[PDB]
């Protein structure tokens, strides 16, 4: 039914499939954080910052240097583990935070808010979001930053696996 | 540059084991399947053994099956042939051949330099433009016919001319052509200048016992 | 005269 | 400031000329033409080797081999007939948006958010696939790229401009600036002499490769033009926008001829392609579907529904035997 | 200089020899019907010639 | 009475409808939780399809289908029950592995290893059913139960003990330990949702598989009954065991934010 050359081609395709599966299993162990809004001190499109902490590979995607319409390429960041939002005038930051928090692609992705009378502004910022059941906001007043990011990502991944298993 | 250099061999008494080794350099060795092809001092080429990529599939000839073994070491890019219980029929020169199989590839591309060893099924006919005839039809249901042409210049290893009867190999002048229906195949040379003198072989690749022709000389 | 599942 | 007033007067004059050139409509003439009928096709093949969203695909010239790019950083070559994998090229950057297959078949290309276009050689002597070249110079991301010859390639970016390249030197030879918004689409003519491009602003422009200036400009949409395709005869083209509309423009009449809208479907349009005879018009929507429109009459005749997520790419073979369709669910189907 | 660029481009983009829409539509229909014999998507193809069987 | 035989077929119809709904929905989307709920649904549908012969046996106390059919039907029912229990245990351990130790198990998260684990569960369940099939001299008339020329006390002891200690009791220990400490590690919004599911799973499994085994073991030792009240208790115990097979698709394949949203 099949020639010798066809059998060899099918074997080559199977080897390609095995390598693809191995590469996917390798890549699934890293977590991707989308930076939006100076945290890179401690550790021309996408500037990926790679680091490791507590034996877990972290990719940090800094996309702020694009100067184009955000609605055309933000959908490429579906499935990111977390959106690291930065806030240092504050009305514009609140407006863009509201825009990015209520986006249709980001209705289930966790947001980590970083800051660089405090109770009032914090409650306002966490109240800017509308949907609070399966989305959480983590706030830290800027050693400790990387540990907080690790803990928040651990919580998000625990919830994601818990939902994937159906429990 | 691609290099395939075979080592080992020599003079061995009958009944004594031997090991032949071939080292490859200049190409991705792990993506290629490998063949051993021997030729007698008075006869033509004869296929010996074949090992695929990843070592997951092996074939042996029906006359050396059991005695021989073929293996490959990928980190060291080396190919081994272990031979046991040698007899007077195994006095032949052994070549190592590389071949890769996907859609549109050209197998049996590069041939190494042989080592002399001395010890002391579809039928193709080349009894007699070059002509070649086969016992059964090589044409397949998918439209591919498998007949390969090789040219061996005096004192050198064979090189591929035309694969699947119609596709010209890389580095070959456009003067060579191949044609023919099932069970009857022909090779055409426009003008016969120098370096075109040698022995021409037609080989079939349809069932893994691969049979070479008697050969035609000019 | 009684076993697993049903009578016997 | 009288120069801008004169420019507006010229725009009004050319609009009046466009109105004057229009005397009949396509629908009136095509009303008497018999229709095509219901179109039903099934997934003959399903290619399953991608682990993320698929953003581009392109058919080879022989219409048997195809190439796909996904966000796992992978570019896979597929043998369509037997669903075999021929090559699996890994990419340095996983943010990819475009594919291209050289007409000769020896090269592929890809680009994206890395702002560079990478060209790979498929037929080497070492038995692997190596990066032939990297083309840089664009400031924005790369939206589309298509080969002309083995040594010429046209790319489009978010810089509101398009560029022509020389692959043996790596430097641009022409620039096609003139747009206002981001260029999102691209389509080479069958003649390989003309060129067309649509942008975020609702306007599509026609360019000449050998001189590099805009011959013609077409308007009519109200949102971003996401896809463009050339008619098989080269004297017309189709534009698919974000406001659930397709339009057929002509290069000689210089006005739109027909629109393709329906109240049931209100979404964006991601891909547009024609067929061998020009009678059929495929289109991919954000609502997980791919509606098969009709060219002569706007009536919608046929739907392709087998994808769990929205369809990103859409290709039709040179001989018109199959239609490949990739999507965001990491599979691509072949429909016949 | 965007206004200058627009006013400089308008002169060439306006001076184009245009034909009536009716002629373009007639040519498009003629092309569509002339080549409506070798498109294996309108008319069904026999399974003996389809390379995407099964 | 007339209603006791009827509810057997009623339970069959309800379980078959629910399970075929679950199996139809599962196969048209796809992960590994789907590939395990597939095995659970297959075991459940086979287990329910094996029953109705006993349902018609219990009514007239007479069974006209030939001993060679009973000797395989009983062992098929046993293998289905054991396969369902083992699949439940394996799914619980897989949930624990995926949640608590996510990364180190990537070798065992592959589709192939899940398939060999399922095959191992099936063959292990099959091994325990061969003694039942090969030794049961099915009665050629009336109830075709198990019989042995050798003294029946020893056979009953060994069969019940190796069906109860390993078949039921060990899965219960594994599932209870696995599902309990996973809540402790989490500890609140996530935890509260998890606690109800774990509690309902453990309680349903225990309350559906304990009474049958306990009446079986109490019967073997001393209490051989004769009154019709005990017969009714046995009949209600059997359908109680079948209730878990009925209710598993609803409690696993329906009450889950992934499944009901996915069906939309």
């Amino acid at each position: 039914t099949l020639s010798a050359e066809d059998k060899a081609a099918v074997e080559r395709s199977k080897m390609i499939d095995r390598n693809l599966r191995e590469d996917g299993e390798k890549a699934a162990r890293e977590v991707k954080l989308l930076l939006l809004g100076i945290v890179k001190q401690m550790k021309t499109g996408i500037v990926e910052t790679h680091f490791t902490f507590k034996d877990l590979h972290f990719k940090m995607f800094d996309v702020g240097g694009q100067r184009s319409e955000r609605k055309k390429w933000i959908h490429c960041f579906e499935g990111v583990t977390a959106i690291i939002f930065c806030v240092a005038r504050m009305h514009e930051s609140m407006k863009l935070f509201d825009s990015i928090c209520n986006n249709k692609w980001f209705t289930d992705t966790s947001i980590i808010l970083f800051l660089n009378a405090a109770a009032y502004i914090q409650c306002q910022f966490e109240d800017l979001n509308k949907r609070k059941d399966t989305k959480e906001i983590y706030t830290h007043f800027t050693t400790k930053n990387v540990q907080f990011v690790f803990d928040a990502v651990t919580d998000v991944i625990i919830k994601n696996n818990l939902k994937d298993c159906g429990l | 540059d691609v290099q395939l250099v075979e080592s080992g061999g020599g003079l061995v008494q009958p009944g004594g084991s031997r090991k032949l080794s071939c080292s490859a350099s200049g190409f991705a060795f792990s993506s290629f399947g490998m063949h051993w092809v021997r030729q007698a001092p008075e006869k033509g080429l004869e296929w010996v053994a074949y090992i695929s990529s990843g070592s997951g599939t092996i074939y042996y000839a029906d006359t050396v099956k059991g005695r021989f073994t073929i293996s490959r070491d990928d980190p060291k890019n080396t190919l081994f042939l272990q031979m046991t219980s040698l007899r007077s029929e195994d006095t032949a020169m052994y070549y190592c051949v590389r071949s890769i199989y996907y859609y549109g590839s050209s197998p049996f591309d590069f041939w190494g330099q042989g080592t002399t060893l001395t010890v002391s099924d579809i039928v193709m006919t080349q009894a007699t433009s070059i002509s070649c005839r086969s016992s059964k039809s090589l044409l397949h249901s998918n439209g591919n016919t498998y007949l390969y042409w090789f040219l061996q210049r005096p004192g050198q290893s064979p090189q591929l001319l035309i694969y699947r009867m119609s596709n010209l190999a890389s580095g070959v002048p456009d003067r060579f052509s191949g044609s023919g229906s099932g069970t009857a195949f022909t090779l055409t040379i426009s003008r016969l200048e120098a370096e075109d003198v040698g022995v021409y072989y037609c080989m079939q690749h349809l069932e893994y016992p691969l049979t070479f022709g008697a050969g035609t000389k000019l | 005269n009684f076993f697993w599942k049903t009578f016997t | 400031d009288q120069l801008r007033q004169e420019a507006e007067q010229l725009k009004n004059q050319i609009r009046d000329a466009r109105k004057a050139c229009a005397d009949a409509t396509l629908s009136q003439i095509t009303n008497n033409i018999d229709p095509v009928g219901r179109i039903q096709m099934r997934t003959r093949r399903t290619l399953r080797g991608h682990l993320a969203k698929i953003y581009a695909m392109h058919w080879g010239t022989d219409s048997r081999l195809l190439v796909s790019a996904s966000q796992d950083g992978k570019l896979i070559i597929w043998d369509s007939y037997t669903t075999n994998k021929v090559h699996a090229i890994p990419l340095r950057s996983s943010w990819v948006m475009t594919c291209a297959y050289a007409p000769s078949g020896n090269y592929v290309a890809c680009g994206g958010l890395d702002n560079i276009c990478s060209i790979y050689n498929l037929k080497t002597r070492e038995g692997n696939v190596r990066v032939s070249r990297e083309l840089a110079g664009h400031t924005g991301y790369l939206s589309c790229c298509r080969f002309l010859d083995d040594n010429q390639i046209v790319t489009s970016s978010g810089d509101t401009t398009c560029a022509l390249w020389d692959i043996e030197t790596g430097q641009q030879t022409t620039t096609f600036t003139g747009h206002t918004g981001d260029v999102m689409s691209l389509s080479l003519a069958p003649d390989t002499r003309l060129f067309v491009s649509g942008a975020c602003d609702a306007s599509a422009k026609l360019w000449d490769v050998r001189e590099g200036m805009c011959r013609q400009t077409f308007t009519g949409h109200e949102s971003d033009i996401n896809a463009i395709c050339f008619f098989p005869n080269g004297n017309a083209f189709a534009t698919g926008s974000d406001d659930a509309t397709c339009r057929l423009f002509d290069l000689r009449a210089d006005q739109e001829l027909m629109t393709y809208s329906h109240d049931n479907i209100i979404c964006g349009i991601t891909s547009v392609s024609f067929s061998k005879s020009g009678r059929l018009l495929l289109a991919g929507y954000d609502d997980f579907n791919c509606n098969v429109w009709d060219a002569l009459k706007a009536d919608r005749a046929g739907v392709l529904a087998g994808h769990d997520n929205r369809v990103s790419c859409l290709g039709v073979t040179d001989d018109g035997m199959a239609v490949a369709t990739g999507s965001w669910d990491s599979f691509l189907k072949i429909w016949n | 200089a965007q206004a200058r660029k627009l006013v400089e481009q308008l002169k060439m983009e306006a001076n184009i020899d245009r034909i009536k829409v009716s002629k373009a539509a007639a040519d498009l229909m003629a092309y569509c019907e002339a080549h409506a014999k070798e498109d294996p998507l309108l008319t069904p193809v026999p399974a003996s010639e389809n390379p995407f069987r099964e | 009475a007339v209603l006791v035989p009827v509810l057997y077929l009623l339970v069959c119809a309800a379980g078959l409808g629910g399970n075929t709904l679950v199996i139809y929905v599962v196969l048209r989307f796809a992960t590994v939780t789907n590939i395990y709920i597939l095995n659970l649904a297959v075991a459940d549908v086979l287990y329910m399809l094996g029953l109705p012969f006993l349902a018609t046996q219990n009514a007239a106390s007479f069974w006209p289908f030939g001993p060679v059919l009973c000797r395989l039907v009983m062992t098929l029912d046993g293998v289905n029950q054991f396969t369902s229990v083992f699949c439940l245990t394996v799914m619980s351990v897989d949930r624990y592995l995926a949640v608590v130790h996510p990364l180190s198990s990537a070798r065992w998260r592959r589709p192939r290893v899940a398939k060999l684990a399922s095959a191992a569960a099936w063959v292990l369940s099959l091994c325990m059913s061969l003694p039942l099939l090969v030794f049961a001299d099915v009665q050629e008339g009336g109830t075709c139960n198990a019989s042995w020329p050798e003294p029946v006390g020893l056979w009953g002891a060994v069969f019940i003990i190796y069906t109860a200690v390993l078949g039921f009791f060990a899965p219960l220990l594994v599932i209870c330990l696995c599902y309990l400490l996973i809540v402790v590690k989490v500890r609140r919004r996530s935890e509260r949702k998890v606690t109800r599911m774990v509690l309902v799973v453990v309680l349903v499994f225990a309350g559906c598989w304990l009474p049958f085994f306990t009446v079986n073991i109490v019967n073997l030792a001393v209490a051989l009954p004769q009154e019709p009240a005990s017969a009714g208790l046995y009949f209600f115990v059997v359908i109680l065991s079948y209730a878990n097979s009925c209710a598993n698709p609803v409690l696993y394949g329906f009450l889950s934010d992934n499944f009901r949203q996915s069906f939309q």
